[PDB]
């Protein structure tokens, strides 16, 4: 026999908006209700700044003007809702910059970009950026436009021009937003409009939405590493960490550089007992500072690679003895895929379904492994024809691919872990779609480690999330 | 100036661990659950700021490090007390609450009642260091029992406390050299009226003050987790500095971050250096980090103490247990179970050892009809004439068979053996069939032959690959290429999951040259665009019934690899693909 136990489905998580209203569709909830309001937080006047050649300043001004005017999906997009302008939705004015905040680079970067150069272009951008630091206290978010001629040398197998510019800009606490040629092109205004407006508000300091299930007391920590080469040819590892509340947020990191680490035959590093203990102790210190001395009762630790015997003991020696610690490993690629076979009713016997598996289905396999989907059919979010499921990924892959979760600790219960991962999937503010394939902790920690890796020196500081990402 | 690395403040401590006394604070109890004074003060400040409900609530939204600085600057604008000052606590309390002693009591009974106080690594390490006589004198300003509980748990006995009651005993015990002492010191003129302290208790406080002075006359201070909020403690420290030959082995002030230090501690360190005392402002991270790095190099560790300090071995308690389900909406996988935990293999011993690369190149040059393994000893599943025929050399000793038991764990551990088993299974599978065999990237496929792409054996595959019930094409050539012949294929992999062996199938299409894959990928995308659930079900069923004999019987088909040989392999792969249904 080949009966693979029993599966279960997690109901689609709900989001929280202004005046305590809930909806599963982020864009629709923003349209009808507006962003989450907590005190003032001072995104009361989102002031922008420009950094682009004056020959390309007109298009940036045009897109900024378009940000304050309504736009329409223009077709049966099946997901996107009509954009009502920045005054609508966000309930906050957007201020165009004046002449005083129009810094630019004159002519040095064109020939360099035509030659495919790296660090020097970033340093010249940094010098103009310092010219703007002479006036920092005039705006909240900064807009940077890099033309296709500079896109020519955007990256080469590693180093990325925008990534390194952001790496050199972040440690001095000022946010930036990269606008590339795709946003001006692609002739689908509504799709672009929702993707940039939310990011601007998030980087200004606001909170677009928030998970509606926040009463539980837990925390989620995501770890990622990046191999960097410092001076005098020595290998170093930048283990970045980030802690979340059951309602997303998570505004701070712990960036830590280490030397004591083994490496398997794939380049994946493994921290020793002391390094893992130090990283987790600093993470707990960060969490306690931002929550007025509160300690979580349960802690989830998500990592892409497995946990060594030393790393498990290192984790248990960082928190108190009355805190339940549960370690989960998430694997992106799996050899399994699933098909839905419904039917019966009265008409006909069983037959394959017209649409793929549900998003929230999870299937336990063994004593330590489970198959969570986080990708597939989702109902109740259709805008073209209501009452029909939308796969939302029929263009890339005709069938969804599950992900595998392995647990190296924890008492019991697949439901809590799968629900937490599914809920954390929906709270990424840089994407305009419903969900992502991976929980936000892993992707955030990975991109932040990638940004930190490009620093020349050894960093052991605590950063903010607006200035990165 | 007067800054040392953490490494520098780990060799000095290792030598002089016996001549050191500790001055703790509220930061050495923050990791145990109890909030410090800074947390309470910040809570009061952001409540007053109208950042949240300014009457009674919790769950602040954003604290950050920019919002905190904005709030502190806004407070300082009106003329509020400077940061890190003793006046700040009571001033902010009175400002926020404005009398209403009942509301004060509700706030303190809501912020510190349901706080599960629990031990951390640093407290256990300090208790252990108090047990084995390495550290003698410990001073603190806390109103908790973390260290006492740690000592009780680690040792089993009770700690000797010399607070306000029995204060005169501290100096007597120090002179008589009663080593484990844990003396507490009160705050700034406000805890006295909290407990209605008589002037005799004030005389007691200066009693522990003389205790500190005389202890410094003979020890070194490693004060950690302190911010300088009190001025009585700072005055006592200054008086201790003023004593001749104060702290002979040096005074260390450990902070989690130098860039976030306090001006008062900098002033104290500068004064101590000016008077001629070995004072340094070291940065050793958190308290747990410092105490664990100290405990690493502690020598002559008793076995019981070491076992009690660090966490025991974490058992594999990660054992959730599922059960069968009963509901109609089901899920069909792509895995076929394999039930045969026993194979018979042949072996041969070589007088001269050979490497994997040499065996592979010899096979490539002298291709037999046999399979070989390469980890350290060659195991084969071929024929006796062939094994004599391959590399010959007459270095053979014995051909005694080697039974393979519980192949699951061996496949899970090794990698070459898993590939060998997969190759044997596929060779048994494709025997006596017209389907091809390709080994691209160790991901064995099964390509439909173009020569015979008209048999009724593939009629179902053509039917299930067409549109709207019409027959399709399972073999052809790419549109803009005359040398890019394509054919429907399936990839067969072997996977191990918790003691069971599965065979994973995946529909795919195959390209003949294998070196021109760009337009091949474009063609793959264009072909696979419209292959949804209903089409994938039919394609999988067609491939399964093409490969594994026939279905409908619902049993376990049997395949044999080289059936007419002394060393064959038999498998019992099931026909039905694993499914699941449940909830209910
Ligand atoms: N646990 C208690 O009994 C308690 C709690 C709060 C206040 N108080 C009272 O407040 C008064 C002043 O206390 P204070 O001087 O400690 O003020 P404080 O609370 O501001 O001291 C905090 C200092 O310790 C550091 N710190 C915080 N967490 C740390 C960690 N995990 N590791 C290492 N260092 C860390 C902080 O950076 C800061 O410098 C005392 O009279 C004391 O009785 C006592």
């Amino acid at each position: 026999l080949s009966q693979l136990a029993a599966h279960s489905t997690i109901p689609e998580p709900l989001l929280l908006f202004k005046d305590n209203r809930t909806d599963t569709h982020p864009l629709r909830g923003l349209s009808q209700y507006g962003p989450y309001s907590a005190c003032f937080n001072l995104p009361g006047q989102v002031r922008l700044a420009y950094l682009a050649p004056t020959e390309h300043m007109r298009k940036l001004d045009a897109i900024v003007r378009e940000l304050q005017n309504p736009a329409t999906p223009k077709e049966a997009t099946n997901y996107y809702v009509e954009y009502g302008g920045f005054e609508k939705v966000f309930k906050v004015p957007l201020v165009m910059p004046q002449e005083h905040l129009r810094c630019l680079a004159l002519d040095e970067c064109h020939g360099v970009a035509a030659n495919g150069n790296g660090l020097a272009l970033a340093d010249k951008i940094v010098q103009s950026m310092s010219g703007l630091f002479r006036q920092k206290h005039a705006f909240d978010v900064l807009l940077v436009y890099l033309p296709a001629s500079w896109k020519k040398c955007f990256e080469y197998d590693g180093f990325d021009l925008h990534d390194r510019i952001k790496a050199k800009v972040a440690p001095l606490n000022l946010p930036i937003q990269i606008i590339n040629d795709t946003a001006l092109t692609r002739q689908c205004r509504a799709n672009v409009m929702w993707g940039v407006s939310v990011a601007l508000y998030a980087k200004a300091g606001g909170i677009p939405w928030k998970l509606a299930d926040w009463d539980k007391d837990e925390a989620y920590i995501g770890l990622s590493y990046a191999i960097k080469k410092n001076a005098e040819g020595q290998e170093y590892t930048t283990c970045c960490s980030q802690v979340f509340d059951p309602d997303g947020t998570g505004f701070e990191f712990v960036a830590y550089d280490t030397r004591e680490f083994i490496t398997d035959r794939k380049g994946n590093p493994y921290l020793s007992y002391q390094e893992m203990q130090s990283v987790l102790s600093k993470s707990l210190h960060l969490y306690q500072s931002s929550h007025n001395g509160r300690m979580p009762r349960k802690i989830f630790i998500h990592k892409t690679t497995h946990f060594t015997e030393d790393e498990i003991q290192g984790a248990f020696d960082s928190f108190s003895s009355s805190t339940e610690i549960e370690l989960v490993q998430i694997i992106q690629s799996t050899n399994w895929y699933g098909l839905k076979v419904d039917g019966k009713k009265g008409d006909k016997p069983v037959a394959p379904a017209s649409y793929p598996v549900d998003r929230g289905l999870y299937q336990p396999l063994t004593e330590s492994e489970c198959l969570l989907w986080t990708q597939g059919s989702v109902m109740g979010v259709n805008q073209q024809n209501p009452g029909q499921p939308v796969f939302k990924e029929a263009a890339l892959t005709p069938l969804p691919n599950p992900i595998m979760l392995r647990r190296f600790s924890g008492n019991g219960g697949w439901h809590a872990t799968c629900s937490s991962i599914l809920a954390l999937t929906k709270v990424d503010w840089n994407n305009n779609t419903l969900y992502k394939k991976l929980p936000v902790t892993l992707v955030y920690s990975q991109v932040f480690a990638d940004v930190v890796k490009q620093t020349p020196e050894i960093v052991n500081e605590i950063y903010d999330y607006r200035f990165f990402m | 100036m007067d800054v040392l690395t953490d490494n520098e403040f780990y060799q000095h401590y290792l030598q002089n661990s016996q001549h050191m006394m500790w001055f703790l604070g509220a930061g050495t109890s923050r990791s145990a659950g109890l909030p410090t004074a800074s947390d309470i003060i910040w809570d009061l400040k952001h409540r007053y700021y109208c950042l949240h409900e300014n009457q009674d609530y919790q769950k602040h939204d954003i604290n950050n490090h920019a919002i905190k600085s904005k709030i502190q600057s806004y407070m300082d604008s009106k003329g509020f007390p400077l940061q890190w000052s003793p006046e700040e606590y009571s001033f902010y309390f009175e400002l926020v609450f404005r009398d209403d002693y009942e509301a004060q009591r509700k706030y303190l009974l809501e912020a510190l009642a349901s706080r599960k106080v629990s031990l951390n690594i640093g407290h256990r390490v300090l208790a252990a260091l108090l047990e084995m006589n390495q550290t003698k004198v410990v001073f603190t300003t806390n109103f908790d029992d973390v260290i006492e509980t740690a000592f009780s748990d680690i040792s089993g006995k009770h700690l000797s406390v010399y607070h306000l009651e029995g204060s005169y005993a501290a100096l007597s015990a120090l002179n008589t050299e009663a080593f484990p002492i844990y003396a507490k010191i009160h705050g700034d003129f406000r805890y006295q009226k909290i407990k209605n302290l008589t002037p005799d208790l004030q005389t007691n406080d200066r009693e522990i003050h003389k205790c500190f002075l005389a202890a410094a006359i003979r020890f070194g201070l490693v004060v950690s987790g302190y911010s300088g909020r009190d001025e009585n403690v700072m005055t006592m420290l200054r008086a201790a500095i003023d004593q001749n030959n104060a702290f002979p082995h040096g005074l260390y002030w450990t902070v989690p971050s130098i860039s976030k230090s306090e001006p008062a501690v900098q002033d104290l360190i500068t004064y101590a250096q000016g008077k001629g005392v070995r004072a340094y402002l070291v940065e050793t991270g958190t308290f747990d980090e410092m105490l664990s790095k100290i405990w690493r190099q502690v020598k002559d560790k008793p076995a019981a103490i070491d076992a009690k300090v660090r966490t025991a071995r974490v058992c594999p308690v990660s054992i959730p247990l599922p059960g069968p389900g009963k509901s109609f909406p089901a899920l069909r996988t792509n895995a076929l179970p394999v039930v045969t935990q026993s194979i018979r293999c042949g072996v041969v011993t070589l007088a001269s050892p050979i490497t994997f690369s040499e065996l592979k190149e010899r096979i490539s040059q002298k291709s037999p009809k046999a399979l070989l393994t390469y980890t350290e000893k060659v195991l084969f599943l071929g024929g006796e004439p062939e094994i004599r025929k391959i590399f010959s050399n007459d270095e053979i000793n014995s051909i005694g068979q080697y039974y393979i038991d519980e192949i699951a764990q061996s496949v899970a551990a090794s990698t070459f053996l898993k590939s060998f088993v997969e190759e044997a299974i596929l060779t048994a599978l494709l025997r006596e069939k017209p389907i091809l065999h390709r080994v691209r990237h160790r991901t064995h496929y099964a390509v439909i032959p173009n020569a015979s792409a008209k048999d009724d054996r593939f009629l179902d595959l053509r039917k299930a690959v067409g549109f709207k019930g019409d027959l399709g094409y399972i073999t052809g050539n790419v549109t803009n290429a005359k040398e890019l012949s394509w054919a429907e294929a399936v990839s067969i992999r072997l996977e191990e999951r918790g003691g069971k062996l599965w065979i994973m199938l995946k529909p795919e299409i195959w390209i003949k040259p294998l070196d021109r894959r760009e337009e091949a990928t474009d063609f793959i995308r264009s072909r696979r665009r419209y292959r949804f659930n209903q089409c994938s079900y039919q394609i999988l069923d067609a491939w399964i019934k093409i490969l594994f004999g026939s279905i409908g019987g619902g049993g376990t088909v049997n395949i044999s690899c080289f059936p007419d040989a002394e060393f064959k392999a038999e498998f019992e792969i099931g026909t039905r693909t694993a499914f699941s249904l449940g909830v209910g």
